[PDB]
Formats: structure tokens, sequence, C-alpha cells
């Protein structure tokens, strides 16, 4: 449930990383987070790059 | 000629998502870590002219001294002022429980002044009482609120892991090497940046080191505290590393 309604726990670190959304995420594992829930997966979201969008 | 614990610079106390903006230098432990390219990503604390205390998970990408960079004296993120101390690591030390914690070894001791002076560490397995107010600090993330690219700080009850372990909180995550702090409704959170900074709770005379920023439930949720290492349950390995080193 947890899992799918999109709630980890992450680092608290600054390092940001591009989702297929074109949105930043502020580290991998908040991505990582919302790529495993039900809304990511809705949206096929994936990792894109590993560094902010356009940054 | 300084002792720790005490700003020369009185803090603001505010009743980083929410919180406020910090009077500069009023946190003169605070500590920027940053890479090599010198970009701001982890909080820290200065333990003595020559050490740091942070998170583990701010060095699990290079294990070389030579990729950071800590930013002692600051108070704006990206230009940073005229006195500010720019000194590079020379040593990481990671907790040998694999525990989120660890020390940095500065090539050059900073030279303590008004604005850059160490914190006090807690007694061994001191536990901060519940619903003690203590602040945490740092240059992270700052969600709907302000002051995003400036140190802020918030003020914030530590709620004892016996609550915070309950299920419609963190549901048995935290145990006894950590410790929790937050509101109940939310609001006032640290965040992704504020990693591996300080959480202090005042003593009297001075402001304790008792929490390391290290992870939680997204931030600022309502019933999702901040999870925070314990650093009373480490001193004893700190000082041998600074000690035997
Ligand atoms: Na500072
Ligand atoms: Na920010
Ligand atoms: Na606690």
């Amino acid at each position: 449930s947890d899992a799918e309604r999109g709630v980890c726990a992450c680092p608290r670190i600054y390092m940001p990383v591009c989702g297929s959304n074109l949105k930043t995420y502020n580290n991998d594992c908040l991505l990582r987070c919302e790529i495993n829930s039900d809304l990511g997966r809705a949206n096929n979201l994936r990792k894109i790059a590993d560094q902010a969008c356009d940054n | 000629s300084f002792d720790c614990g005490k700003p020369q610079v009185e803090p603001k106390k505010c009743p980083v998502v929410g919180g406020c903006v910090a009077h500069p230098h009023s946190w003169p432990w605070q500590v920027s870590l940053r890479t090599r390219f010198g970009m701001h990503f982890c909080g820290g604390t200065l333990i003595s002219p020559e050490w740091v205390l942070t998170a583990a998970h701010c060095l699990e990408k290079s294990p070389r001294p030579s990729s950071y960079k800590v930013i002692l004296g600051a108070h704006q993120e990206v230009n940073l002022e005229p006195h500010v101390q720019e000194i590079e690591v020379s040593r990481l030390f990671l907790e040998p429980t694999r525990k989120d914690i660890a020390l940095l070894k500065l090539s050059s001791p900073a030279v303590i002044t008004d604005k850059v002076i160490p914190a006090c560490l807690p007694s061994p397995n001191y536990v901060v009482a519940d619903r003690t107010e203590c602040f945490i600090t740092g240059w992270g993330e700052t969600q709907g609120t302000f002051g995003a690219g400036l140190l802020k700080e918030a003020q914030l009850p530590v709620i004892e892991n016996k609550v915070c372990n309950r299920y419609e909180f963190l549901n048995g995550r935290v145990q006894s090497t950590e410790l929790c702090a937050g509101h109940l409704a939310g609001g006032t959170d640290s965040c992704q940046g504020d990693s591996g900074g300080p959480l202090v709770c005042f003593e009297k005379d001075k402001y304790i080191l008792q929490g390391v920023t290290s992870w939680g439930l997204g931030c600022a949720r309502p019933n999702k505290p901040g999870v925070y290492v314990r650093v009373s349950r480490f001193v004893t390995w700190i000082e041998g590393v600074m000690r035997n080193n």
C-alpha cells in the first residue's frame, strides 16, 4: 500500500535526477519511489538522466 | 579562546521547509558540503578545528576525500561571503556498523572565529527527552516556503522513538540509534540538501549536537516526523577517530 501510494523512506541528500516527465527529482530515491507508485507506473515514469533536467 | 556550542551571534529561535532564515552566522558550526565541482549537496557539523560530522549517504558516491569541499562560516548558498572558509577533505571515516554517520578530516584546520565555532557533543547514550524543543539548520529544499538559497533554521520538538514508531507515524522503522523530531501537523521539517547537518538542543549554557539529519517519508508531511542519527550513541566512536588520528 505504502509503496503503491508513493510513501518511501529516502535520505535527505540533494543529488538531483531527471524523470521522463521532465521533472527534476531531488535525488534518485525520490524518483525511484514515484516510479514504483501507482501514479508513476500510471504515466510510465522512468529516470532519463542522472542530473537535474536541463542542468 | 572560544568554546563549543556558543554562538557569537544570538540565534533567531523561530516558533528546510517552514522555519525561517537564520540570523547570519548564529549557527557557526553549520557546514556546507560540496563536491570538487563546488555545489551544495549536504550539511555537516564542525566538531573541532579539523573534524566534521555528516551523514554516511552524503559520501556513498566517491570514497575519495579530494572529492569533497567543506564550506565553513557561510550564510548564502551560492554567493559565498568574503570571510567564508573553503577547506578540502583529507580523510573520510565511515561508522563501522553501517550507520548513517561519518567523520571528515580537514586538510587545513579551520581557524575558529566569531562566525566559525564547533558544536558540543552529548554525553554517551544520553536520550533527548520527549517534547524537547531543538533546532535543525541547513540549505536544503524549501518546498513551498521562503528562504531558498540562504541558511534556514527550524525549531522542532523531539518525539520519543516509542511514539514515533507507532503505526500511524513511522511504523517501526526508527530504532534505537536514531531519534525523531517534527510537528504532528507537518509543515516544518528538514528536507533534501539538509542531510548530514545538525540537530542541536540547548542545555543551560550552550547547544549540544544531538542529531544528524538523515531521512524521512517525504518532507513536512502530517504524521511523518524527520529521522536523525542519535549522536549520543556514537560519541565514543567519534572521539577515537579524532583521538587516534
Ligand atoms: Na554558518
Ligand atoms: Na533551498
Ligand atoms: Na526520539
